[PDB]
């Protein structure tokens, strides 16, 4: 079986993070930016879905 | 068809049938990387070559004492290739793509693109036309492919702890107390008791006077330009595989650009290191 091409993502950066590490103060909320790029030169993705998932 | 051929062979006369016995412009690409922004600036530059000067007085306008060419660039295309794929890449500043040019000219175009172990493949295509007289024009459609081939984060020696400021670049008016959050990522084996301090002491100089006083002024500016309102801070505990925010408070008293500010050096009170974390700050006080 031979499919069409498929693209890739790389997690170009995150704004207020360093090596994907950060602290909270147990009650304060924060927010930041995630920068992702589509490495493919031809294909364009028409679906994205984000599921947060945690240690507990 | 040996049978049908040998049966069409013309038998000789008087013999039994069978006998048992017996390049107006030259161009290059001087790309440069930038780890500060994780991006590479690929700058092509094409200039009218010496062949154009040679042919100026030979065929184009031999009778004139000083002639010049009329190369009109119809399009300058920069593209990225991945196999059959092909995508254009725009420049930083606008470029008036129907660009007229004469002899002894040189034009540069800089294209920014994201930066490890996967070199890029770039096609540069120049379509232009030499515009000898108003009526006739000689077009050219040259193109060629190649590959895009060619500090803020600070580590600790004899350990794995890592340091970075949340805002390495900050500008603030002189005399206003500000703050820079120093994140300290510990992941090695055990908690640390590292202590931050800033020494406002003129470091002794070790050379002509021109170098000597430059160097002395550098240490003086470093020593008594900025102060830390929380000097000799005891960072309480940073357990293994955790981070801490050593929130520092400063204030400047001498306007300038303290790029990679020294003096500020956190020392580990576990093996008597002198890890210089000041390199991750680039304060500018007006």
């Amino acid at each position: 079986k031979i499919l069409p091409e498929q693209p890739q993502l790389e997690l170009l950066s995150t704004s207020k993070m360093t090596r994907n590490s950060w602290m909270m103060l147990d009650g304060t909320k924060t927010d930041f930016h995630i920068t992702v790029r589509n490495k493919s030169l031809s294909c364009a993705i028409n679906h994205i879905k984000i599921i947060p998932m945690n240690n507990i | 068809t040996l049978d049908k051929y040998s049966s069409e062979e013309i038998l000789p006369s008087f013999e039994p049938v069978y006998s048992w016995s017996s390049s107006l412009l030259n161009m290059r690409l001087r790309n440069i990387s930038l780890k500060s922004e994780h991006c590479i600036l690929s700058s092509l530059d094409f200039q009218t070559s010496k062949a154009s000067e040679q042919l100026t007085k030979k065929f184009i306008y031999p009778q004139e004492h000083n002639s010049f060419l009329k190369l009109n660039f119809q399009e300058i295309s920069y593209k990225l290739i991945d196999g059959t794929s092909q995508i254009e890449l725009d420049p930083i500043c606008p470029l008036k793509v129907p660009l007229t040019a004469f002899s002894y000219d040189s034009i540069s175009a800089t294209f920014k693109l994201v930066l490890s172990t996967q070199p890029h493949r770039v096609k540069i295509t120049l379509a232009y036309e030499l515009e000898l007289h108003p009526n006739l024009k000689l077009p050219v459609r040259t193109s060629w492919e190649t590959e895009v081939t060619l500090t803020s984060l600070v580590n600790s020696k004899l350990s794995n702890v890592k340091f970075k400021f949340i805002n390495s670049n900050i500008k603030v008016i002189k005399g206003e107390k500000f703050t820079m959050r120093l994140q300290i990522i510990n992941s090695s084996s055990s908690p640390l008791d590292l202590v931050v301090y800033y020494n406002n002491t003129i470091n002794p100089i070790p050379l002509t006077l021109e170098n000597q006083y430059q160097l002395h002024n550098k240490y003086r500016k470093i020593a008594e330009g900025i102060i830390l309102l929380s000097n000799d801070y005891k960072i309480p505990v940073v357990p293994p595989r955790e981070t801490y925010f050593a929130d520092l408070r400063f204030i400047g008293i001498m306007s300038g650009y303290y790029g990679t500010l020294s003096g500020l050096k956190v020392l580990d009170l576990n093996t008597n290191e002198l890890i210089e974390v000041g390199n991750g700050a680039s304060v500018l006080i007006q």
